[PDB]
């Protein structure tokens, strides 16, 4: 891959992750 | 001809009723976190499931349907499979509510994954530590953190659901949080590092790998800390006599279920065989009652449990 792809991919994983309930 | 793939799924079926078999030797250790009723509603469900896949498995053997004698065949496998566990589960929770039972535990498995990811992670940093690093070096390292941080993230995400323990659970996602937070911050070092090489950028870049090793080194630690590790119960005598009914027809489903796929597997090949219809219908019969027997003792000891 491409940088710039990497950076938005695990942009976007940090974003759905943070979401996870921890219960 | 198609028979093949008949036979196969006998074959894999077979397997998976021998390993699943193996919960109810001794059951010492809860099997999920399902409730009693939860096992009770899954028996219910699975039984549900399980009778038209023997209707299906008999149909299509004797009508040389192939594929869809084949699919009977996974159906009640998964169906068996899915029973069994619940089983178990509930055989546990009847043995060590009794006074005179100590609790046991299961273990924490730990993914090979985490391994993997963990090795990669770590040689891929220490690579965007040297101070004379590439572009080209630089691509490399991110495309193999983002790789295999996202990868562990989700076998921390998994393994939450798949412990019963709220502590344990709760780390993993905690410990997925860390690493998808740092590695977010180091690929952004990366992208300013990309095309502006300087010490001071190094540095930071280097400085960023260092949150995501410690989210890493925590995670690998947590997993071998030991109160999560397996721990048998020890059932009283009279916590064992009181799973025996749900023991013993669990078994007894398993090994007449055993027997009916066995047989349907050479009624595929040649359905012009009496003798074998014959003892098919016998094991059918006995899947059935033991269901029947199963579930009726799990209903009776219900308010025991509520």
């Amino acid at each position: 891959p491409e940088l710039d792809d990497i950076l938005y991919h695990v942009k976007g994983m940090q974003r759905i992750v943070n979401q996870w309930s921890e219960k | 001809p198609f028979t093949k793939h008949g036979q196969k799924e006998c074959d894999n079926a077979l397997r998976q009723l021998e390993t699943v078999r193996e919960l109810l030797e001794n059951p010492v250790q809860p099997i999920n976190d399902m409730s009693y009723f939860g096992c009770l509603d899954s028996v219910m469900e699975n039984s549900k499931v399980l009778g038209e896949a023997m209707t299906g498995i008999s149909q299509n053997a004797k009508n040389g349907n192939l594929p869809e004698f084949g699919d009977a065949i996974a159906t009640a496998s998964k169906a068996l499979c899915g029973f069994t566990e619940a089983a178990a589960q509930a055989a546990y929770l009847v043995g060590v509510s009794d006074p005179n039972s100590q609790a046991g535990q299961q273990g924490l498995v730990e993914p090979t994954q985490f391994a993997r990811a963990n090795q990669a992670i770590q040689m891929a940093c220490q690579s965007l530590g040297e101070p004379g690093c590439t572009q080209a070096q630089v691509l490399s390292a991110a495309t193999i953190v983002a790789k295999h941080t996202s990868a562990l993230c989700n076998s921390c995400r998994l393994a939450s659901a798949r412990t019963a323990n709220p502590t344990a659970k709760r780390q993993f996602v905690q410990s997925a949080k860390e690493v998808a937070n740092s590695t977010a911050n180091l690929v952004k070092t990366i992208k300013a590092l990309d095309g502006d090489f300087t010490e001071e950028n190094r540095a930071q870049c280097r400085a960023a790998t260092a949150p995501l090793l410690e989210a890493v080194d925590n995670l690998s630690a947590f997993a071998s800390n030991p109160e999560f590790s397996s721990v048998p119960a020890q059932i009283s005598p009279e916590g064992r006599a009181a799973m025996e009914p749900i023991v013993i027809s669990a078994k007894t489903m398993l090994e007449s279920a055993g027997g009916l796929i066995q047989t349907a597997r050479a009624l595929a090949v040649n359905p012009r065989d009496p003798p074998r219809w014959s003892v098919l219908a016998g094991h059918s019969r006995t899947v059935s009652d033991s269901i029947k027997k199963l579930i009726t003792s799990m209903r009776d000891k219900a308010p025991g449990q509520l």
